[PDB]
């Protein structure tokens, strides 16, 4: 038949010319199941090949994706052009320096990850004795905080991040309540020096909109309040140890 | 040295202006004020209840206004505003696991409804039938 | 170049990768390993394996039954002393991922509980809901931040490695943002890059699973074994290739034709079981190669549907109830209503058979080593001589950990009594990758990389897919013959150095020709049928041990032409017949 | 890159405190807001409920005196709390915002408990 088409608009920008990003304007042709990603790959291909732009997966699950959609944070593996018919707009994701037209630097996002000691901490279990006994009811604590496929449209929904580029951000504290929350996990002590920073849970102030774009539906947001009431009982037990 | 020219963009005072979802922020924390604004008028009223009947009664005369009516019915939206939006938002606090299962909000936010309810029905028995 | 030094190098942080970058660094607390990728290790391939990974743990299992499942799930074509090493080392690296976090799904009592993968007989795959390969990666990544010794070069995309005199002395990568080269210098490295299924039009791979790694074993004369052998997945989404788990039959789900016919009882695997009660080995859970077959065999009947991606059957699961849907297929269902718009408890799902894994790749001794002294390669760049010519389901997995752990303590050992090379030898290795990439830049020609990639695709996939005939491989090997040719002739019209992925994707192609003309290659002259390889022509059709119960070795030379060498396989308690 | 041992914030003693206003506001502002400041000027009461002579019998029991000052005091530590860091998302730059905001709440407590001690 004859397939409709869809006039794009995607911020480019190339730091080896450009002083600034700027606009530019493609025609693609699209169906019901055509996705942002099937669109950066025809204009790559056929339009503009030094089009740049993250992705792996092609289905969610790699979280490299990112960018903004008509100023919403979204993946554009799952973002499809039949719903954009009255105009579409592409720009690298939000709050992140911009590298190379969809590329940002995600060294903050990298460097927060690491700060909270993600990994399990003073368990001397060893594989001789098999594993930890853990039921349905403890994983349950944390399990939907370990969705989170670091795809970063958390931090470019909060808008105290971009407020406050020294935030350590959603997805590194629901990591670091992730393993707070795990009962073969014993090292919380380890990680609140971050969570108390004023650059940790205090900086966020509960506008909650990661939670709402979170593609995998981990509610960094009430992670984040869960570990203010943390925060909040280490504080008391420190002004209580005159030890 | 590098090629790469990292551009920032910058954040305005206005960004809460775009998105309605921020907006909606914006207007919740509002709330603060008709609700600090309250707190002072209590203070007026308690200090003009201890000035004696004469300085109450100035005070009664001040809540006639009538723009102090309107300013106190918008407190009273506000407060409304802020008893929906917190009830939603306090149960995150919680992880709490009911048969294998992490359960909320809706139980909590149901709570907490009942218990104003029961409140403000207690409170206006005890301040109108007696 | 700006160089580096480190104890041995680690090409890849997928679950191979990473398992090893560990081992390396709790086996030397001092080492220096470099762990590089050309993306964020979070988002290498292993982070979408959905249904779990194989490891005996049930009381009336045994080391020898899954043994013996792997032996003759790969027909006979496995190294037997290797998949003994690889049955005893599972257990321990599944529990070691737990202890490090993994979320494994549990029994009501907390200990792991298990199902059934690749037909197995006794249930042994551990899991993580239907997300496995997420909870894998990310708690292998997640684990390796806290040791000092692993410095991670993310986004680096390694071009060649640097070989003299028999023996690995390093890599040259290129720093993505930058634009930069880079000198990585050491006695030992890894390669961990992956399968090789981006040469196919449909399949269930990520972006970056282009062969990179196999593509530069190659170029130094280092073999890959068993390429002929290439899974298919029976149920993909049509057009996307995107992956419907297993698990969606292991639950009870049903494939049928445009006549709402159960077609599987026709072709060996009835009779039709209950829609209630799935039963393994028949039906919907009959062979894997019986189930792909099936569908061409529908196909030429007239059975398919036509939709506008293309002709599929349908998957349907309505009968399996909510509760059970989203208990155990929560993610299957949110692809399905996102790329095919269905909901697996409202619509059937479009599906059709998919290219999926890599059985062939860098042939390895049972330490994972190749022979370049201090080069190995483990995950699915590899050959350990493991899968055969068929892959059992959730071996891949378990292979990552028991093998990268493997790979990871050996290459150690072998940085450790390496002793010094050549150093101008070496210098003038990394000199010649630096020209050989200013003369890609500079070559014109006006073709497009894109178009030669679309043909690559549409040939492998017409003669090198699920059934195979003489005239249909030879044309693939004259197409990709000729699309070599054009691959001279295209030209990289982007000459930015900040994240130019033009180049990048330019490089990544011509290891795709080069790795699919050993697999053209070699199944044009594996003159039988077995696994994965299937042959339509007279005196082909069946499994010959009397002729190539061998493995097949392809070799690039220097003058483009790949050559094959055939190996014996070891056998040790379980002969043929 | 981040501070590897920063400084323990104080945020948890006012958002304590903002808890426990916020909550307080949310269950007893709207009818407080309801008969003071609507009910009363409005007549809109049986007989003499909120006269001079019975609000005072009221405010001057213990009970009324806790009420009184809870009434007032946790609101106001909530709100301050907002518009403190209001004046961070709007951007506006205010000199020791900390001394101002939580100052004028601690001011304001202590002249509520004189005047719930009874001026
Ligand atoms: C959708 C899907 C589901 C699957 N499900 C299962 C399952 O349920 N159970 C199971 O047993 N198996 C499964 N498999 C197969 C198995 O997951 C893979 O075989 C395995 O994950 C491969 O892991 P790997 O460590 O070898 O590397 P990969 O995860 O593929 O990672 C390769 C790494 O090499 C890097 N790299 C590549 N080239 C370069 C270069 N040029 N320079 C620098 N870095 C480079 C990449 O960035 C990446 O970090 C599945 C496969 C797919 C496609
Ligand atoms: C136990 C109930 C706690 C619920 C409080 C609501 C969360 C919440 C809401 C806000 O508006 C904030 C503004 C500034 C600082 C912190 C904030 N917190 O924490
Ligand atoms: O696809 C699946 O769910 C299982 C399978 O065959 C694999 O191990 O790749
Ligand atoms: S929390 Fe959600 S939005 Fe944030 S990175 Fe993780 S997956 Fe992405
Ligand atoms: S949007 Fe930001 S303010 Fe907190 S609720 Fe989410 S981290
Ligand atoms: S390509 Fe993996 S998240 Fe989109
Ligand atoms: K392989």
């Amino acid at each position: 038949a004859e397939m409709k088409n869809l006039k794009i608009e995607v911020v480019r920008y190339n730091p080896e010319v450009d002083t600034a990003p700027h606009s530019a304007f493609y025609e693609v042709p699209y169906d019901a199941t055509t996705s942002l990603l099937d669109a950066l790959g025809y204009i790559k291909d056929n339009l503009a090949p030094d089009l740049s732009y993250r992705w792996s997966c092609r289905m969610a699950i790699c979280g490299s994706c990112g960018m903004m959609v008509n100023n919403v944070p979204k993946l554009a593996c799952k973002t499809f052009l039949r719903d954009y018919t009255d105009g579409m707009k592409v720009e690298a994701l939000a709050n992140f320096p911009i590298e190379r037209d969809l590329v940002v630097d995600m060294t903050h996002f990298i460097e927060s990850l690491e700060a909270i000691k993600p990994y399990i901490i003073g368990n001397s279990r060893t594989a001789d004795q098999g594993t930890n006994i853990q039921t349905p009811a403890q994983m349950a604590k944390y399990h939907q905080f370990s969705g989170c496929i670091n795809c970063g449209l958390c931090y470019a929904a909060c808008p105290q991040f971009g407020l406050n580029p020294e935030f350590i951000g959603p997805a590194a504290i629901t990591l670091a309540h992730r393993y707070n929350e795990d009962s073969r996990d014993h090292g919380k002590k380890e990680r609140m020096a971050q969570l108390n920073s004023q650059n940790g849970v205090w900086s966020c102030t509960f506008v909650g909109y990661c939670s709402e774009v979170c593609p995998k539906h981990v509610d960094p947001a009430a992670a984040i309040q869960q570990g203010k009431v943390e925060s909040s009982k280490d504080f008391l037990i420190a002004t209580l140890k005159p030890r | 040295t590098t090629k790469r020219k990292p551009y920032v963009r910058p954040m305005t005072s206005t960004w809460w202006k775009k998105l309605p979802f921020y907006r909606f922020y914006m207007l919740r924390e509002g709330t603060a004020v008709p609700a600090v604004w309250f707190s002072i008028e209590l203070i007026f009223g308690l200090f003009a209840l201890k000035n004696g009947p004469e300085a109450w009664a100035g005070f009664v005369d001040f809540l006639q206004n009538p723009v102090i009516v309107i300013i106190n019915l918008i407190t009273l939206a506000a407060a409304l505003l802020h008893t929906k939006t917190w009830f939603e938002l306090a149960p995150k606090a919680a992880n709490i696991i009911v048969k294998d299962e992490k359960m909320g909000p809706e139980p909590i936010i149901k709570s907490l409804w009942a218990v104003t309810v029961v409140a403000t029905i207690v409170i206006l028995f005890v301040a109108l039938y007696w | 170049m700006q160089t580096f030094q480190a104890d041995l190098a680690i090409v890849g942080a997928g679950g191979a990768g990473l398992r090893a970058a560990i081992a390396a660094a709790q086996a030397n607390p001092n080492a220096k390993i470099a762990l590089i990728s050309k993306v964020y290790p979070m988002r290498s391939h292993t982070v979408a394996a959905e249904g779990g990974s194989a490891a005996v743990a049930q009381d009336h299992d045994s080391f020898e039954y899954h043994f013996h499942d792997t032996v003759a799930g790969g027909d006979w074509l496995c190294e037997q002393d290797v998949v003994d090493y690889f049955v005893h080392h599972c257990p321990t690296e599944m529990t070691q991922l737990e202890l490090w976090g993994c979320p494994w799904s549990r029994r009501p009592d907390g200990s792991v509980n298990v199902r059934r993968f690749g037909g197995m007989k006794i249930e042994r795959t551990w899991f993580a809901a239907d997300k496995t390969g997420f909870h894998m990666l990310h708690t292998l990544f997640q684990t390796s931040l806290q040791f000092p010794q692993i410095q991670r070069f993310d986004e680096h995309f390694v071009l060649d490695i640097l070989v003299d005199d028999g023996h690995v002395r390093g890599l040259v990568a290129m720093n993505m943002m930058e634009g930069t080269l880079v000198q990585i210098r050491a006695n030992a490295v890894v390669m961990a890059t992956g399968g090789a299924g981006r040469v196919y039009r449909y399949n269930t791979n990520g972006g970056i699973v282009t062969g990179d790694g196999m593509g530069m074993a190659l170029s130094h004369g280092v073999p890959l074994r068993d390429m002929e052998f290439v899974q298919y997945h029976p149920t993909g989404l049509p057009g996307s290739g995107i992956l419907m788990t297993e698990g969606c039959r292991g639950e009870g789900g049903i494939l049928v034709n445009k006549n709402g016919y159960r077609y599987l009882q026709d072709y060996g695997m009835g009779p039709e079981t209950p829609l209630g009660e799935p039963k393994n080995k028949y039906m919907e859970l009959g062979p894997r190669d019986k189930v792909s077959q099936a569908f061409w065999h529908e196909w030429r009947k007239g059975n398919t549907i036509s939709t506008p991606r293309g002709d599929v059957v349908y998957l349907d699961l309505r009968h399996l109830g909510e509760k059970k849907l989203h208990e155990r297929l929560p993610f299957i269902c949110e692809l399905a209503k996102a790329y095919v718009g269905v909901d697996p408890v409202k619509e059937p799902i479009p599906v059709r058979p998919t290219a999926h894994y890599t059985m062939g790749g860098i042939e390895t001794d049972q330490n994972c080593e190749t022979r370049i002294k201090g080069l190995f390669a483990v995950g699915e760049c590899s050959s350990v001589g493991l899968h055969g010519a068929n892959r059992l389901g959730s071996n891949s997995l378990a292979e990552l950990v028991v093998f990268g752990r493997l790979a990871g303590e050996q290459a150690t050992e072998r940085a450790a009594t390496a002793g010094n090379g050549n150093e101008a030898a070496i210098e003038a290795q990394a000199a010649g990758v630096e020209q050989r990439l200013k003369d890609l830049v500079n070559q014109d020609g006006g073709e497009n990389w894109a178009k030669i990639r679309d043909e690559m695709g549409l040939a492998m996939e017409e003669g090198c897919g699920i059934y195979r005939t003489p005239e249909l491989m030879q044309k693939t090997i004259d197409k990709l013959a000729e699309l070599q040719e054009r691959f001279k002739r295209v030209r990289i019209t982007d000459t930015s150095s900040v994240f130019n992925t033009d180049l990048l994707y330019t490089i990544e192609l011509g290891h795709g020709l080069n790795v699919a003309e050993c697999m053209a290659h070699s199944a044009m002259a594996r003159k039988e049928s077995r696994g994965a390889h299937q042959r339509l022509d007279e005196g082909c059709t069946e499994r010959d041990d009397v002729n190539f119960l061998k493995h097949t070795l392809a070799f690039r030379d220097a003058d483009g032409t790949t050559r094959l060498e055939y190996s014996d396989v070891k056998i040790t308690t379980l002969p043929p017949a | 890159m981040i501070n590897p041992n920063p400084k323990r914030s104080d945020e948890p003693v006012f958002w304590g405190l903002f808890g426990a206003g916020g909550m307080w506001s949310a269950i007893i502002a709207p009818v407080m807001i309801l008969l003071v400041g609507i009910l009363l000027p409005l007549g809109l009461f049986p007989g003499d409920a909120l006269s001079y002579e019975r609000v005072l019998a009221f405010a001057q029991s213990f009970i009324g005196r806790v009420f009184l000052f809870l009434m007032i005091v946790l609101p106001l530590w909530c709100g301050l709390h907002r518009m403190h860091h209001a004046m961070h998302d709007l951007k506006i730059h205010v000199p020791a915002g900390k001394w101002v905001f939580y100052g004028l709440a601690a001011i304001l407590t202590v002249v509520t408990l004189i005047g719930v001690v009874t001026i």
